[PDB]
């Protein structure tokens, strides 16, 4: 319980309704993206362009 | 448990908060001098320049802060006037013997020598007392106008006394063989000439409830037969409050015609037993307005009592919780009822009455907040007025005859001591602070104006006093400064034994120590 | 200087200079705006140049030292 | 009482306003960051918003200054569209123009009357910068189209904006100068279909009629009712308790079945299969009315009955008792379909004309509810569009030309005032500022030459702040009502002029 | 609790006046900037007059509450007036306060202000002492309500509400009784109309319209049966309500108060008043009654409005409905329920011209401010006109004639061995801040923004021009048109000074605490 971490429980949930599977692994990239944004932000690079760029990956 | 506290600790403690009481009266009591603001309690705000009216709702804790209580009211019940002063005196001598308590000598003599000079000032006091009565005319109403306009101005009015003070005058003539001194009631407006008060014997009416249509309700009697009442008429008169209801079924319509019987049984009961203005001390109802209206006899609501009762003492007649009026002296009635706007309310003047010893005022003042003194200035003067009248012999005012009785004690202050000049010169000194408090809280030199009074009171001066609207020196008995002679003797009396008694008692028990 | 209005009288000197006024400036000693003819606040080119020159400079070359190294 | 003084208050007015002026400029301009509402005040929930009331209005307003504006850019949303977001900021800017105004003490006389002419300057170079694209009919209704695509564009809908792109055009023209939701009854429901939404024929009603009732009818004439039954009809012998016992507890719950049947008599003197009511009953009662052959249609569309009656000739009316006080109406069919996995009984027979009907079919109610809100806004703006055909290019270019034609004005014509004149025109600027990082593009480099530029005369050109780039304002349609855009110049000069005329606020 | 004297309490009573007048100054005059002022409540109240700022604050002391109420009299009285009484008031104490900081007495500078506060409304008096009709000062008084309508920031086309002010005073305050009188008017208005919509309606107009469209929507000339007679529950002062439980106690409700009614209407419909205003009024089932006897009448009406359809229409009074005779009745000119172009204000229209014995001001406005807006605006319009409709006697204002009293005072006051001349100087000096202060509001030098007026008012020797109260650049009382009431600006004077000066009597302060209101 918290701003980022009820969407959390949510990813979750939903590969499991999306496949079965990856209930874990949804997450497991999850704090993937939560890195590359940091370094970017770090870098001081725009979080709507750094959004985009989860489309783009 | 229970508490005591000898001790010249506790005995000082004791004359301490003696002199903390006074601080209140120790400014106030002048034409410059000052009024006094206490707000107490729960935000209750009160203007009184009087102390034993505000004292009483201060604080006052020990014995002497109690004893000092009456002292000021020991002067209020007897001339309603001069509270402050006979209050501030006591504390002064406290000052004066204080080198002597902090010396640490008391012998009781002190304060038994004290009640000496008491009767003696109080004594030339009542010697130098000189009658106003067969020394102004007969009927005296120069001895009320030059009280009169001395008076008016020693608080606040020095202009309108010109125009007042010879209404101060036959106000005081025709209420006087009554002495309430509610039938002398002001009425303050605005909106006509301010600063001009009319004397009209008649009682001007704040309230009265007059509607549906104001015309053809009649606002006038030649000869009201007065309803003085303090039946309440309420809106709609229920049957029951219990075992009757509201719509179940059959007193939906039947309560309602049968609401209107009482009123038009109570209503008219006014009426049938009797009047033409019908003054009710409680409020008249709209359609019970209408009512009246429709009864065409003048109805007034919420009438304050005692405009009732200057009527009632006008017209031998009486208030009347019944709307049952048996008698015309239960009842009441006069010979004029004019109902009249000056000022723009309306007022119900009753004049011509079988008694009407009342002198009402339609005053205005120069303003909202400064409307008020010129009335207290007004009952002031019509109080020693009348002072000058409920004692014949009426000294000057302003401490004039403090000055030479300091000196005529200077005398024994070198006359009279193996010792007490101690006394002498301390005691009579605090006679001359009183009148000092006004070129004090007028802001003027006492002590030069007193003295400057000194050097002809050396002369052998005895009437020389402050005119307390310069704070100069002059002979306020010729200037009429005034007060009566007993009104200064019946201020050492007291002060005097304040010390004394508070003196005796260096100790004060609490039996609840609560 | 003089205690007056500045955003008044600037913006009225702009509100001169604005529609462009080469005639008039805003007097200090007047208090008042006032000619510049050569109403004798006007002032040499050679002074008003300069002045603009040198400082112009110096703000730009404060800009130019980010790296500061104080060896006291 | 409780005095704020000239201090805290109007800094507090700055604050205020200028704190909830901060989150909807995110999420707008072109590719505006969207704000996340966050839910934690209520429920413990995330909400993605970048919509500004519900950025604003969710979030309850405490600040006397929070107070009017959300409530001033509330009222100019639901008048003129889209207002919660730019009178919210804009007033939020002049506020943050104010303080150095007011950080110098430009006093508050000058400011209100300069912000009050270069209002006028801006709304006058916005005139300016506004041209009819609405003098032929199909460029009205491609200027209606472009104004509408700025009014409709940046949510979150797919195929309703699309859906609403000629709707609300095609509802505003054949309204000739309006827009409504009595032209276009909008249904919103549940349904396989996201975005999807078509122009219904007749109306359709979310229920399914079971029982004795054939879920079809044919030759329907519509008996139109306001009056129905709660399956309980208050009348003389309706008042009737006998509860005192537990026994009459049991036996009271049975009388409402005795309740039921007496009120079917009522409709069978009318004589009609097809009775439509705006009331609704159970199961137990749907088992009573097709016994008795007079067919209950409970809870009609109160828009389905006037979407009928607009076409059909009926007359909508209050107080149904006898056909007669509220007039007949016809649909050829009375028919139950299958709509994804809803099953809806439906009215048709009338198509389209006049009074249309917008089915709504979408996943949740979010995708539902911009479709309605963004054609609220559409359809006034492209009644706007009507009074005004001026379209002046969006995307800050009409914000940067109007600083700029202030500025000169903002210049020689206050001796002064160029103080709040030219303040106001920066505020003008601060939107394109607030896109550009969105962009990620630069601000500066754009503005002050971008305004120049198109302020010496590339109208077309503008910001395109989805790419970033400097862009064409006309092929991007980036273009909206000079309504709408004067509109919301109007009152976020307010909201910053109200609160800075408040000096003082007491606490009583 | 604790005697609180000297610098003591007169810090006490120097401190609120200066919380209290500011914001008031702030907010004086049209230039006053208008403040948003939110209750505990949470309520939103944006005050740009003094009094209703006064009416918004009460500051703790006593002189704040009556600050508060000091005010009032003069709005009251002159309307407006009410924010430059208190604001220089407090000005006083800061005069007083540096005057007993130069060692004058309270009393002493406590007197002089007072004993100068003649030549302040006596140096008013020489401006226009003039008098004019009510055709006359309708110009005069549109003219002083170009200032006094926009005096709220509302005079544009309110030469309306100025001109129906203008009818309004005279009739119920008398230009020869000199006696304040707005009870007659009465004031009437509603939420959603507009400022440009405004209306004097010299009848009474009352809420209720008739029971039916389908009885006539026109009652004739008098013939109005005014009574006291329940057609709806009675409410009286105190009944419990009990209902019907029963099937067979429902049927018989209906048909007595069927029977009853009928007669009822039938015999005030045989009374020969064709409308009923009832003081108890109609339910919707004495209005079917109505309809089934045919006779236009009015449903519920307030307790004591049915009196003011008595009063206001000369109609000759009938209580109740066992009294009924045609001879007293209810009179109306016209009877209209009457839309003014904002049906959200709905009237029906109890008319009166020839007996119109209460005037109906009816006002208008788009939104709870907007009416209040005008209300304020007109009814501070309303009683400058009334003070000019009895003497029409004004000046050119907004400090114009602050300095040209700050004249003869400061220099009368050397003129003076006494001691009072520094009273009398502090006393012209501490008037001029009016024009400061708007200056001030004004957005101009308040410094050389009063002294503008005395290089003026050395060359005039009379407030005529003065400087920006408007902000319009003019700088004038005279074609500007600052012109008020010279009685209000009179009324000032005796109403800040003098209230002061009782302020300055008491430093005798006995509180809990030092100010308490």
């Amino acid at each position: 319980l918290h701003p980022a971490a009820r969407m959390l429980v949510e990813l979750s949930k939903a590969q499991d309704i999306e496949a079965g599977d990856g209930t874990t692994s949804v997450v497991i990239i999850a704090g993937s993206l939560l890195d590359s944004c940091t370094k970017l932000l770090q870098k001081g690079i725009h979080p709507t362009i750094i959004s985009e760029s989860f489309q783009k990956a | 448990g229970t508490d005591s506290s000898q001790g010249i600790p506790q005995l000082v403690s004791n004359i301490s908060a003696c002199q903390v009481i006074a601080e209140a009266v120790r400014t106030t009591l002048g034409p410059r001098g000052m009024d006094k603001l206490i707000v107490d309690g729960r935000g209750k705000a009160t203007i009184s320049n009087d102390g034993a009216t505000i004292l009483k709702l201060l604080d006052v804790v020990h014995p002497a802060a109690k004893t000092l209580v009456d002292i000021a009211k020991s002067q209020d019940a007897e001339v309603g006037d001069g509270t402050t002063s006979v209050t501030l005196l006591a504390a002064e001598f406290l000052k004066q013997v204080k080198p002597y308590v902090e010396e640490g000598l008391h012998p009781q003599i002190i304060i038994r020598a004290f009640r000496t000079a008491t009767q003696l000032a109080v004594n030339k006091i009542k010697e130098i007392a000189v009658t106003v009565k067969k020394a102004d005319k007969v009927e005296q109403r120069k001895l009320l106008e030059k009280c009169a306009m001395t008076a008016l101005s020693s608080k606040l009015i020095s202009q309108q006394k010109a125009f007042f003070a010879k209404m101060v005058v036959d106000a005081v003539m025709m209420l006087d063989d009554l002495l309430q001194l509610k039938m002398i009631g002001i009425k303050k407006v605005q909106g006509g000439a301010l600063e001009d008060s009319q004397l009209v014997a008649g009682v001007a009416f704040k309230k009265t409830f007059s509607y549906a249509g104001f015309e053809m309700q009649p606002k006038k009697y030649h000869n009201p037969k007065i309803a003085l009442l303090n039946v309440e008429l309420e809106l709609k008169a229920e049957k029951d409050n219990a075992e009757i209801r509201v719509h179940t079924v059959e007193d939906y319509q039947a309560i309602v015609d049968a609401e209107w019987n009482i009123l038009y049984d109570k209503l008219e009961k006014i009426h049938h037993s009797g009047a033409k203005v019908v003054l009710s001390k409680l409020p008249i109802g709209d359609v019970a307005t209408q009512y009246f209206a429709d009864r065409d006899m003048f109805c007034a609501g919420r009438v304050p009592e005692e405009d009732l009762k200057r009527t009632m003492m006008a017209c031998g007649g009486s208030i009347q919780t019944s709307v049952n009026a048996l008698s015309a002296d239960v009842l009441g009635r006069c010979q004029v009822f004019e109902e009249t706007q000056i000022g723009g309310e309306r007022y119900n003047f009753f004049t011509g009455c079988p008694k009407a010893k009342t002198c009402t005022f339609i005053l205005r003042g120069g303003a909202e907040q400064f409307m008020e003194e010129t009335e207290r200035s007004l009952h002031d003067a019509i109080m020693i007025v009348r002072r000058a009248i409920k004692n014949d012999s009426v000294v000057a005012g302003g401490g004039a005859i403090e000055m030479e009785l300091s000196k005529y004690l200077r005398d024994y202050s070198r006359t009279i001591p193996g010792k007490q000049q101690l006394l002498i010169g301390a005691y009579a000194k605090a006679l001359e602070i009183i009148p000092r408090q006004l070129c004090d809280n007028a802001g003027f030199d006492a002590t030069n104006i007193l003295n400057k009074l000194r050097a002809r009171h050396a002369q052998g001066g005895t009437w020389y006093g402050v005119d307390i609207n310069n704070e100069d020196i002059a002979d306020n008995f010729e200037a009429f400064v005034w007060e009566p002679a007993m009104v200064r003797i019946n201020a050492l009396t007291a002060a005097s034994e304040a010390a004394c008694l508070i003196v005796s008692v260096d100790e004060t028990i609490k039996n609840p120590r609560s | 200087n003089a205690g007056y209005d500045s955003a008044d009288l600037v913006a009225q000197l702009r509100a001169a200079h604005s529609e462009g006024n080469t005639t008039a400036g805003l007097d200090m000693r007047e208090g008042t705006i006032g000619d510049m003819a050569i109403l004798g606040i006007t002032e040499s080119f050679q002074v008003k140049r300069q002045v603009l020159l040198s400082a112009a400079e110096a703000a730009e070359v404060i800009l130019r030292v980010d790296n500061i190294i104080k060896a006291a | 009482a409780d005095e704020e003084r000239a201090e805290t208050a109007r800094l507090t007015s700055f604050i205020g306003a200028i704190a909830i002026g901060d989150l909807v400029k995110s999420t707008l301009g072109p590719k505006g960051m969207d704000k996340i509402l966050l839910s934690s005040g209520r429920d413990a929930s995330l909400m993605v918003t970048n919509d500004g009331a519900t950025i604003l209005k969710n979030i309850g307003v405490d600040n006397p200054a929070a107070k009017v504006l959300v409530d001033m850019s509330r009222v100019q949303d639901d008048e003129v569209g889209d207002g919660t977001t730019s009178v919210t900021v804009l007033a939020a800017e002049l506020l943050r123009e104010a303080e150095s105004l007011i950080a110098k003490k430009i006093h508050p006389q000058t400011i209100i009357a300069g912000w009050r002419e270069a209002t006028k300057a801006a709304r006058e170079a916005l005139l300016s910068s506004a041209v009819d694209h609405g003098s032929d009919e199909v460029k009205f209704r491609q200027d209606l189209m472009n104004i509408a695509g700025t009014t409709l564009s940046s949510k979150l809908l797919t195929h309703h904006k699309d859906h609403f792109t000629k709707l609300a055009v095609e509802a505003v023209l054949r309204l000739k100068g309006s827009g409504n939701l009595e032209a276009i009854h909008i249904i919103k429901k549940l349904g396989g279909s996201l975005a999807d939404s078509y122009l219904d024929e007749g109306f359709l009603l979310d229920k399914k009629i079971g029982v004795n009732q054939p879920k079809r009818i044919e030759n329907a004439k519509i008996l139109i009712a306001n009056t129905g039954m709660d399956t309980d009809k208050i009348k003389i012998f309706g008042s009737r308790v006998r509860v005192d016992s537990t026994a009459k507890v049991a036996e009271i719950e049975h009388a409402e079945k005795e309740k039921m049947k007496e009120k079917v008599e009522r409709i069978l003197k009318h004589g009609i299969n097809c009775f439509i009511n705006r009331q609704l009953i159970y199961n137990y009662p749907e088992q009573l009315f097709g016994a008795a052959g007079v067919m209950a249609i409970e809870h009609a569309d109160f828009a389905g009955v006037e979407r009928l009656a607009l076409v059909t000739g009926g007359e909508i009316a209050s107080t149904f008792d006898h056909p007669e006080l509220v007039k007949l109406g016809s649909c050829k069919l009375i028919e139950e379909v299958m709509i994804g996995e809803d099953k809806l009984i439906h009215f048709s027979g009338v198509a389209l004309g006049e009074a249309c009907t917008i089915v709504l079919r979408g996943a949740t109610q979010q995708i539902l509810d911009e479709a309605e809100r963004s054609l609220h806004d559409a359809l006034c703006v492209l009644a706007q569009t009507v009074k005004d055909s001026r379209t002046v290019y969006g995307g800050g270019c009409s914000e940067m030309l109007m600083a700029h034609a202030v500025t000169q004005l903002a210049n020689r014509t206050p001796g002064k005032e160029a103080v709040a004149m030219e303040s106001y025109a920066k505020a003008l600027r601060m939107l394109p500022t607030i896109i550009a990082d969105n962009a990620g593009y630069d601000s500066a480099d754009l503005v002050a030459q971008l305004r120049a530029a198109h302020s010496e005369g590339n109208t077309t050109a503008g910001l395109d702040m989805r790419e970033g780039t400097i862009g064409d304002m006309a092929i991007l349609g980036i273009t909206e009502s000079f309504q709408v855009k004067r509109q919301v110049l109007l009152s976020a000069a307010e909201a910053a002029e109200v609160i800075l005329r408040v000096d003082n606020i007491i606490k009583a | 609790k604790s005697r609180l004297m000297g610098l003591e309490a007169l810090k006490s009573h120097i401190m609120a006046a200066k919380a209290v007048a500011n914001t008031m100054r702030t907010s004086l005059g049209p230039n006053g900037l208008d403040k948003m002022m939110v209750d505990k409540d949470g309520d939103v109240t944006v005050t740009n007059d003094g009094a209703t700022i006064l009416s918004m604050m009460d500051v703790d002391h006593q002189i704040a509450k009556l600050m508060v109420e000091l005010s009032k009299s003069q709005d009251d009285e002159i309307g407006d007036g009410t924010t430059g009484v208190v604001v220089l008031a407090g000005a006083l104490l800061e005069e007083a306060e540096q005057l007993l900081d130069r060692g004058i007495h309270p009393i002493r500078i406590a007197d002089g202000y007072e004993q100068a506060a003649r030549v302040a409304i006596e140096h008013l008096d020489k401006i226009s002492d003039s008098v004019l009709v009510d055709i006359k000062d309708t110009e005069p008084l549109i003219q002083t309500a170009k200032t006094t309508l926009g005096s709220k920031v509302v005079n544009s086309c309110h030469r309306q509400m100025a001109e129906i002010a203008v009818n309004a005073v005279l009739t119920v305050a008398d230009m020869e009784r000199r006696d304040v009188d707005f009870e007659l008017i009465k004031v009437e208005g509603k939420v959603g109309g507009r400022l440009e919509d405004t209306k004097l309606i010299k009848g009474v107009i009352v809420d209720k319209d008739f029971s039916h469209p389908q009885m006539p929507k026109k009652v004739e000339d008098a013939k109005i049966a005014i009574l006291t007679c329940p057609f709806e529950p009675p409410k009286p002062k105190t009944k419990h309500k009990l209902d019907v439980t029963s099937v067979e106690d429902y049927k018989a409700l209906q048909k007595y108060e069927k029977e009853k009614f009928e007669e009822m209407i039938q015999q005030i419909k045989e009374t020969g008043a064709n409308l009923a205003i009832c003081q108890w009024g109609f339910d919707d089932e004495a209005n079917h009654l109505l309809l089934q006897n045919n006779l236009p009448a009015v449903r519920w009406v307030g307790g004591p409005e049915i009196e003011l359809i008595a009063i206001a229409t000369g109609g000759r009074i009938v209580p109740r409905f066992s009294e009924l005779t045609a001879e007293k009745l209810g009179f109306a000119g016209l009877v209209q329920e009457i839309s003014f172009g904002t049906t959200k204000d709905k009237m029906l229209v109890i008319e009166q011209c020839k007996n119109s014995r209460a005037v109906t001001i009816f006002i208008r406005g788009g939104n709870k401010m907007i009416i209040e807006e005008a209300k304020r605006s007109l009814h501070d319009a309303l009683c400058v006109i009334r003070n000019l409709i009895r003497d029409n006697r004004v000046v050119y204002g907004g400090g114009a004639a602050e300095i040209s009293c700050a004249l003869a005072v400061s220099q009368e006051a050397d003129k003076c061995p006494t001691l009072e001349q520094y009273a009398m100087r502090a006393f012209a000096d501490a008037l001029e801040v009016i024009p400061m202060a708007l200056s001030e509001n004004s957005g101009m030098n308040p410094i050389q923004t009063m002294t503008e007026v005395r290089a003026r008012q050395v060359k005039e020797m009379n407030p005529a021009l003065g400087i920006d109260c408007l902000h319009k650049g003019t700088n004038d009382m005279k074609q500007q048109h600052v012109i008020e009431t010279l009685i209000g600006k009179k009324q000032q004077i005796s109403l800040a000074t003098q209230m002061v000066r009782m302020i300055l009597k008491i430093d005798d302060i006995r509180k809990p605490g030092e100010s308490e209101e």
